[PDB]
């Protein structure tokens, strides 16, 4: 008698091909899957990142940790002071807090800016500080993107040619003036008999500041804005001009009304504009109308040793105060910048404006040790190489790829029967 | 028909591994049981399936470093990279399926081999998973001993 | 010498699959036919070859997206990409050749198995593709029945 | 008796190695091959491309389809008018057709230009319109390369300072003048007693035009060319100057003879040069000699949302007319531009200059639904990943790679024998 | 236990390929020799190992063209490329190890097959590498002839 | 009796997994390994490279081969003359050797520079030739990086406006002057009664020179440096200025003291600065103070057809002479430049300064036919795809990757037993 083990399959069995043997099975299981994506900020390397902030990441605040959007361990990685902002430190307006931001980190988190919003009510002849704000942070983010470190330079070497010129003061600026730019005025220029002499100055951007190497400087090349030359001739002879030159004489900034049209707003009066520019280290010259001279007195120093795309955190007040979205729009138009944004209003635990539940959730990733990818869509762990939807750029690290779930191959499971040869 | 072949059955009729017998009176007329106690096969299947984790973990563990400063998705490049990764995954799949098939087939040979040495040399192999027993040497309780059904 | 071995022949002498016989008078002196009616093998070969299209289509279907604005050919980069693709194709090739070999060998085992069960248990297997028949049990027309040559 | 199936091979059999089993065979077949390459223009995505053209793609032409180099379905995808060209619309010369080109498409086909060739005989003090042509299309192609859309801006907001200055007219320009630039002249400046006053003007490049977002503008910053200052002092006091400034006063174009040498051709007389520049949106100033002022009045608006390398089609007359190859050379020197060129003369079916058999063959690919790659060598389908010869850049899509036919591995065919183990 | 199985041994006890025998008096009590003259196996092992050079040379011969003008190492990109290459090398490794295993196993089948045809049909196969000899047909010098130990 | 071949393993055996069969073995061997890296210079293509040098690669030197750092076959691939340097040929100082360097090669080796070091003692009012040196080679290396060829242009077409101005001579410059720039002086300008007339000049950068296509030119836009205007008014009226303009009037170089601060060193006297700039072909204008005019008279012509990263070889004297490391620092700050540096002093076989054993070792690779990769770490052959440590950039060719030795998989060796199925 012939006795045999017999192999049989049903209509329920489907054939799975292999290189060196096929398999019949009734069930399949996907071979792998998608990795979750978490919204908010994080880092891929806990030992090489730096944060810059204000009260909301300042562990020395009287109301810590109720006033904090991050736990202690994360706060230690921040350079923050209550009331501070990069922009506040750039200009140093009267009575505002003046923190010397400095640090190194290939990954960078900017969670600051709200302390100079429209709510601040800083005047100082400002044409539009919200515009100045957007322009300033744009330059910062661009420079920070390719730098390992950043430091405020709280005082540039400066020299003016005039011996009669004196320090400027304005009723609109707390009867004082900015730390930067410095304001020098000639009291004798009166459009009677006197026109005075053209003012001159130099300012130097250093090659270093403390332990920090400087390859690039963000500075403001400010100028005054009048609405017409008739309106200007209330103060100075001829048109207004304030021009900025490098060492050789190449015009690099300023406003010259000998050739450019006036654009002062109707009956607004005198305004100041302060566009930020990225300049190399060196000595720079200034030529201006006799009565008024503006000279840059601070900068932000960056290197070019490289860095990762940066993360910028929404910096706005609670609903009761007047905010702006300048750092958002600065970030959006700047390559290599990732913006983190709340979907609900800011409601603080300490007071109205510090200690928000949503932001704490969004910033919680800054304390994780297993983040491998950071993107504009959020951050991931290293589970699989795939995600259900694209990770939007900017992004860096071991970043997952989008594929349809249907293209993920399966493996046989359940009852299984091997097959080889043609069987016919 | 013996371990080198897989056959199909219609309608109901369970699929899997069964005992089959042939002649007797001349000419006989088939017969197929309704599956024995092949718990070895079920256990081997379990082990083989779990052994695939190694190859899968190797794939999951490999994720290319990237850095993009660009603000708009490069969709076509993104899709190309995925397609290439899916291609690799497909080759690994085909390797795994074959690795299961070959190792299950071998495990089945190892089952049949134990049967041969159980009724030795009563068994008389006729290709893998098939035997010739002279229903003279072996009663019904001996065949019950040798084939366990 | 039986399905586990492949031998060489000189000059003319057709290659392929043939019937071989051994002893008789003690000592005998070989003999190899000139190929039987193994149309199964020819048919299986045909099927196996056509089954390679799946793996080939998979490769052909995969073409990386690119975008170059440059006006001069980057020849070295172009060649490197081709070399990598050719490398992948070479691995697939080695997988396909083995997949043919294993499935043809199995198909040959399946041919020999049918022969065993045709003269059962007259056949008596001596490794794959080899049998021991006692030229007492089997005439010449029985061997003609069992081996069909 | 021992009976065995025996496996044997000939000298004709060669061994093919495998991972898990070898194969003997007499014949081999290549595993895959090369994909054909078709010369001419095409697209990888029929739902996202745009064409800009003239009569040869204008379905409203009286002689359609005899006058067309493309079938109806392709013509519907073009923005074309008989007699038109991008350059014609840029300047708007007297009596020429003035089509408002506008459209969106990631893939772009430019089949236009011939309608302002030397055959046109347009003078208007043009120093060398063929040079202006090459320069204009260069700027267009560069800007189009990184833009999704394009639109003519048929009228810039402009304002001149002078109240006495009047619109310019020339016998060499059909007793009229271009639409762009505008020409303003002071009749009172006579080198007797009068030198007049320096002329001023502003022109604005908008941030948008209709539904089209503008990130970049192609404009002409024209200036007059005299051969020497003596020759200029026949019209104006002092040297000639026409300078272009941005909002701050940075010189961005024009010709200033206070510092630059004259380069007017000997006894040629007054000539006008009109280099094209890519400028950001904003308000721009102009300073010029008292008697003559040139002001840009049109532009081409582009975005920076991105696009594919563009395709430019040879735009020349039949042999009987005077053509140029300016758009060819513009394309050749511009990154991301693919040029399509005939090998035989243009012989039209409608008339001499419209409906050419070769061009129809070359443009036929614009109607295909299965093109995966577009290159300077032509376009391909997705048959294999390989081509016999390189696909020359620029190129985009699923583009094939060159490899030698000998490096394409083979597979065993014909009579086949499996082999495994050492067999010894 | 016969070529389909690999067993473990503790303490000392050499590993490898040995001759094993079973019953006799009913019931018997095992026995395993101390390795015969399987110089074929040693020679086949040598050949199979040397045959791996082809696959290795293929890998070594493939090096991607690059061009970097940058002055600072892009460490993360550098490491990613290496990791991908190591991944490929790992797949080739798994292919090679299996290719050795399958071809050695086949070479072992080819050794056992020669033994079967040496004492034919005295041998009587009981799965690969196992035989049933009736210690009536075969003395001790015949078994010495057939199994060479 | 049952007789079986039995397979057994020890504790010494470890299991190696395969796709389609496992293997037991006692020993393993690594599957592949690291490729050695050799320090020094080499090439991946012997048929497309060019060297530029001095005596140390000049086969015509009287003491060859004792005076050579390369063998004959390599020397034939160099364009060298004893006593020469790129910088020497750029300026052509009195009495120095003036070699016309020219050649083509996608791979480039610069082994030259030492012949104008501080040891040369060239004065010619040079503010700091070491600074000029670093700046000059920086421009050369940047331009060479993207060019196939290079040639000295030993004479630019030049034209000065003045008819009274005459050629300049200085006691500090061997009672003569440089070949470039040319020096033109007006003898009549005396700060008594006479101020003279502003000087003018043009110089043309050609589109080609001999068989060499020019897309880019390295030129010096020199200017004189005074310490203050009072010190300048010893020679000229008003401030010093020497300005460089392109065809349209855009300031591209020079020193203008009407707007830029003086930076002459205290009581140093008159100095000349000669920054190098990369300029397109065309005609350029010059405006200067009446008494002194400087005009560029030479250039280095490059194409933009592309090239590989270049190799620059340390060019210093033996210890007894005064050297600099300007070409080292030029190379370090320039993208795509690879620097080759000795670790021991230069000790020549011919004389002190020619024929060094270490340099010969470092340059020996220039004669190899099997180099596949060239990097800042050295060069490699095509043994394996791996190296033990990173190959530092810049680099090009078939370049190896760093991986840990532990990640290199192994293969079974020694006594081997196959395993398949579950064996239970
Ligand atoms: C440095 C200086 O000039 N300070 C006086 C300023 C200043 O001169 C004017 O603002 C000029 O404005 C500029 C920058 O162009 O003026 C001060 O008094 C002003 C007065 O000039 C103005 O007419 O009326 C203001 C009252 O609303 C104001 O008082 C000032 O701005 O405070 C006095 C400064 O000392
Ligand atoms: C706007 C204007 O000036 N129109 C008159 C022009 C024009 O002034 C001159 O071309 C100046 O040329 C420039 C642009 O520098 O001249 C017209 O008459 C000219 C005449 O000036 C010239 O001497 O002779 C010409 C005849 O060949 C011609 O008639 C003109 O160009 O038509 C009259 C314009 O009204
Ligand atoms: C072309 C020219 O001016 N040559 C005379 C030079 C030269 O004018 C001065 O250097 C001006 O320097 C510059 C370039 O600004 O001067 C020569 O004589 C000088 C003399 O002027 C200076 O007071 O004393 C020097 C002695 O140490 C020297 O003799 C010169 O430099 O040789 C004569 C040139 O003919
Ligand atoms: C290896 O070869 C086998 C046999 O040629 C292939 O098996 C075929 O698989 C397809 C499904 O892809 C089935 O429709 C055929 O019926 C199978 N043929 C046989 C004879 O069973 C198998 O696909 C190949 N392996 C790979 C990875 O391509
Ligand atoms: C084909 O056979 C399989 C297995 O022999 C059947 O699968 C069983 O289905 C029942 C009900 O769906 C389950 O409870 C069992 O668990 C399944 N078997 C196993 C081993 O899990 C299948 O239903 C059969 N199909 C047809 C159409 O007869
Ligand atoms: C080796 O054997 C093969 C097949 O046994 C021979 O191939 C045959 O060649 C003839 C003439 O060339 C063809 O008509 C047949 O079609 C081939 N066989 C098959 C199966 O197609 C080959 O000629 C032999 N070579 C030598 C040198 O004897
Ligand atoms: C798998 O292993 C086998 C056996 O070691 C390799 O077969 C050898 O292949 C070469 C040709 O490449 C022949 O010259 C040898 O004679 C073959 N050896 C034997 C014993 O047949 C085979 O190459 C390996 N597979 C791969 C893909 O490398
Ligand atoms: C396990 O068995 C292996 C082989 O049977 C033993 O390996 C031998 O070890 C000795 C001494 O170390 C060597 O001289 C031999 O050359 C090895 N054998 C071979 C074939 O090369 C191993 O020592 C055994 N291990 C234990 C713990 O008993
Ligand atoms: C192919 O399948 C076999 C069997 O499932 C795998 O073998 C296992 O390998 C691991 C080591 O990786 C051992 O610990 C297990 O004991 C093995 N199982 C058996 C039954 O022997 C093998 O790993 C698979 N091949 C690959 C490349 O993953
Ligand atoms: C099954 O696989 C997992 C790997 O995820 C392993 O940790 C576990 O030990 C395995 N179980 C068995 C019984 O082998
Ligand atoms: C052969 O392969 C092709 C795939 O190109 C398939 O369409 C066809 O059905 C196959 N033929 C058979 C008989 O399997
Ligand atoms: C062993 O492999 C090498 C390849 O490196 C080959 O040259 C040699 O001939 C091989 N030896 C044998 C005996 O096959």
């Amino acid at each position: 008698e012939l006795i045999c083990i017999v192999q049989r399959v049903n209509e329920s069995f489907s054939l799975h091909s292999g290189f060196g043997g096929n398999v019949y099975s009734m069930k399949t299981e996907p071979m792998t899957g998608f990795t979750n994506v978490t919204k908010g900020a994080s880092v891929i390397n806990q030992k090489d990142w730096i944060g810059f902030g204000d009260a909301r990441t300042d562990l020395t605040n009287d109301q810590f940790p109720a006033s904090s959007d991050v736990p202690l361990a994360v706060a230690k990685k921040f350079r923050s002071l209550s009331g501070a902002s990069l922009m506040l430190s750039a200009f140093g307006p009267p009575g505002k807090v003046d923190y010397l931001y400095q640090g190194c980190g290939k990954e960078k988190v900017f969670y600051e800016g709200v302390n100079w919003s429209p709510e601040a009510g800083i005047d100082c002849f400002g044409s539009n500080w919200t515009q100045t704000k957007k322009d300033f942070y744009s330059r910062i983010y661009e420079a920070a993107r390719s730098s390992t470190c950043m430091t405020l330079v709280n005082s540039l070497d400066t020299k003016i040619s005039s011996t009669t010129a004196t320090a400027g003061t304005a009723s609109s600026c707390s009867s004082s003036w900015m730390k930067s730019p410095l304001w020098y005025a000639e009291s004798s220029v009166n459009p009677p008999q006197v026109c005075g002499t053209e003012q001159s100055a130099t300012f130097t951007l250093p090659t270093s500041f403390g332990i920090y190497k400087c390859n690039k400087h963000v500075v403001q090349l400010c100028y005054f804005v009048y609405e017409n030359k008739a309106k200007f001739n209330t103060f100075g002879c001829g048109d207004y001009y304030q021009n900025y030159y490098d060492g050789n004489g190449n015009l690099i900034g300023g406003m010259d009304n000998r050739v450019a049209a006036y654009r002062g707003i109707a009956n607004a009066g005198v305004k100041i504009e302060c566009p930020s520019k990225i300049l190399n280290p060196g000595t720079y010259s200034i030529k201006s109308t006799p009565r008024f001279l503006l000279v840059p007195k601070r900068s932000y120093c960056f290197d070019t040793d490289g860095g990762y795309p940066i993360q910028v955190v929404q910096s706005e007040w609670s609903a009761s105060r007047r905010s702006d979205n300048a750092t958002e729009e600065a970030c959006l138009q700047t390559e290599g910048c990732i913006f983190i944004k709340k979907t609900t209003p800011y409601v603080g635990e300490a007071a109205d404006n510090a200690g928000d539940i949503e932001m704490r959730q969004l910033l919680s990733g800054l304390g994780n040790n297993d983040t491998v990818c950071v993107s504009q869509s959020g951050y991931t762990k290293g589970e699989t190489p795939f995600v259900k939807d694209y990770l939007s750029p900017p992004k860096y690290g071991r970043c997952q790829l989008k594929t349809d779930s249907g293209r993920i191959p399966t493996l046989p499971s359940g009852l299984i029967i091997p097959q080889a040869g043609t069987d016919s | 028909f013996g371990l080198l072949f897989v056959g199909f059955v219609a309608g109901g009729v369970a699929g899997g591994y069964f005992w089959g017998r042939s002649n007797g009176g001349g000419g006989g007329a088939s017969v197929s049981s309704t599956q024995a106690g092949f718990d070895k096969i079920g256990k081997d299947i379990q082990q083989l399936r779990n052994d695939t984790n190694a190859a899968i973990e190797g794939f999951n563990g490999r994720i290319a470093h990237d850095e993009q400063a660009i603000k708009n998705l490069a969709k076509e490049i993104e899709d190309a990279r995925a397609e290439a990764l899916v291609g690799e995954l497909g080759i690994i799949r085909s390797l795994i399926v074959a690795n299961i098939s070959m190792n299950l087939k071998e495990s089945l040979y190892e089952l049949a081999n134990q049967i041969t040495k159980r009724g030795g040399g009563i068994a008389q192999e006729a290709g893998p998973g098939c035997w010739y027993v002279d229903s003279e040497n072996c009663d019904a309780s001996c065949k019950e001993y040798i084939f366990n059904f």
